[PDB]
């Protein structure tokens, strides 16, 4: 579960797949200016330190 | 050897992006803080502007100083650099678009040089503290105790240890070719980029031209001033627009690895 | 920990621009309308709500993951060892691995 | 604000002597417990965009001395809403703040 | 502040050092401001002073 241990899930380093259950939502840019309201959870290895 | 990436410096543009706090307000910064990673621990932070400072804009001395002004570059020199949090950073090093920089804990952190005439600074937030790897809590590294295995990044630049993608820039908007034909409105060209115009009215309707006019529309607030201008690449900041026509080449490294030093 | 490298957003100017869903691990995509974006020239598109800006955002690996990361495990029970010292009698001395 | 007699808001008119001295803004620095960044000044007055401070300290640059001043004043920024940030982000949702203007009108 | 960090400018360069050492600044009373006023009663504090004889 996202912020929960575990957000990312990846098999090993180098594998390209993974599980991310981040509960990434965008939302919209304010008022006609360019960025990404990125909305998340910091991760579940951030806790867990 | 600062002579290695030339995959970044040759290719790599100095990118400018929206600053949210820019000193006032939402500027656009050249040194519009992106990915702030307050994740290590040895009192370190790695940034990146969408400025790349580094070599000049050809082949000369990490430490001068390549930012956008206008639709061009300033490769000059790196003089009054300030990254700064809670309190006033340590600048590490820099390559690229990248600095590291040794810092306190900060709710957010501030960036910003002095290009001479000007503060021109940037902004941003971004939750940061410094735990150092043991079970003591300080807030700050010490000058002796015991080494142990912590999570830092590196003062170097040799290095390949990761690369994110880094494709063309989409436009950008330039108003200052807009001018006008004594009734009409008139664009110019950089140099003979490719500049992507129509108004409102009818008249022509792509752009990829030198110095056009506009038969039809007459006003500069309803027209399309663009700069389709990817001779150099960039970086693939969230506060860039698509460049819609292709995902384009421009693989390029990360200097600031995160690396186990003993801290 | 994540690092949620946004790739840069598309804007196209009059009119919408559908997202797909790519691949890319939780490739989170939106597209929205209602934008005028200024950037650097004060806003660029000229229409005022057929300017369309999709949003997309996918998680990867943090550069930290190689190095900085936990790890789990099933563990199971496996076999023990030793480096067993015997000063044995007069022999006087072995140190092996068993 | 403008000089002595009616040019440039930017320039820089203190007293020195019993005299004025209407030259340049060229270094201003308010700051707290970090360095703030100005908004804009109109006549004895200046905002500036600060974090939060136990205290806080102004001053600008003469040139020939710092020449600065420094007050105590218990400073915080809540912003509106439920989150009791420490800084305000670059993204959410807009909703009623107070604040001062950028103008002088 | 945590630390402690001191340096000037030669001129061609930053040239400075920093330290480690917790720093507090209660003042003598029951008050536990952070800073000390304009104004309030005075009383006997600890403190350096400005001279050198
Ligand atoms: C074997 O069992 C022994 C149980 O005591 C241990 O072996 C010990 O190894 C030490 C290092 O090889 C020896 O220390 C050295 O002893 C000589 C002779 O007394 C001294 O001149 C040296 O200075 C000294 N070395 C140091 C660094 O001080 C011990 O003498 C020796 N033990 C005995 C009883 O002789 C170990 O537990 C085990 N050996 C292993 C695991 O390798």
């Amino acid at each position: 579960k996202a912020g929960s241990f575990g957000d990312l899930q990846s098999r090993t380093s180098t594998s390209n797949d993974l599980y991310a259950n981040t509960n990434l939502k965008l939302q919209r840019p304010q008022a006609g200016i360019v960025h990404t309201p990125f909305t998340q959870a910091p991760s579940g290895f951030e806790r867990w330190k | 050897d600062l002579d290695t990436h030339f995959t970044q410096y040759k290719l790599a543009r100095p990118y400018i992006a929206d600053c949210p706090n820019c000193g006032h307000s939402r500027c656009d910064s050249p040194i519009a803080i992106e990915e702030v990673r307050g994740d290590a621990h040895a009192g370190v932070i790695r940034i990146q502007t969408s400025a790349m400072f580094g070599l000049k804009t050809d082949g000369v001395d990490l430490a001068y100083m390549s930012f956008m002004n206008g639709k061009t570059q300033k490769s000059i020199k790196i003089d009054n650099l300030h990254v700064r949090t809670s309190a006033p950073c340590s600048l590490v090093s820099h390559h690229g678009y990248y600095i590291l920089a040794q810092c306190p804990p900060g709710d957010t952190v501030t960036v910003g040089f002095h290009d001479g005439p000007n503060r021109h600074t940037c902004t941003v937030a971004h939750k940061v503290e410094f735990r150092p790897v043991g079970r003591e809590k300080y807030r700050h590294p010490p000058e002796h105790g015991v080494e142990l295995p912590c999570n830092r990044y590196t003062h170097k630049r040799a290095d390949q240890g990761h690369y994110v993608e880094m494709h063309q820039p989409g436009l950008v908007a330039d108003h200052s070719l807009l001018s006008i034909h004594s009734a009409k409105v008139k664009i110019t060209v950089p140099s003979g980029a490719q500049v992507k115009y129509y108004c409102k009215c009818p008249d022509v309707r792509e752009g990829i031209t030198s110095s056009d006019h506009t038969t039809t529309c007459t006003d500069v607030k309803q027209c399309r001033a663009y700069l389709i201008d990817n001779k150099k690449w960039v970086y693939n900041s969230g506060r860039l627009p698509r460049g819609e026509g292709d995902t384009f080449k421009g693989k390029l490294h990360v200097p600031f690895v995160p690396v186990k030093a003993k801290c | 920990k994540y690092k949620t490298k946004v790739p840069s957003p598309v804007v196209k100017c009059c009119g919408a621009t559908q997202c797909t869903s790519k691949p890319h691990p939780d490739y989170q995509c939106q597209v929205f309308t209602g934008v005028y974006p200024f950037m650097w020239g004060g806003a660029y598109c000229f229409c005022d709500t057929e300017n369309t800006q999709m949003s997309e955002a996918y998680v990867e690996r943090s550069e930290e993951c190689s190095i900085d990361h936990a790890k789990a495990y099933k563990v199971h029970t496996g076999t023990v060892q030793a480096m067993v010292n015997i000063t044995y009698g007069s022999v006087s001395w072995r140190s092996a691995d068993v």
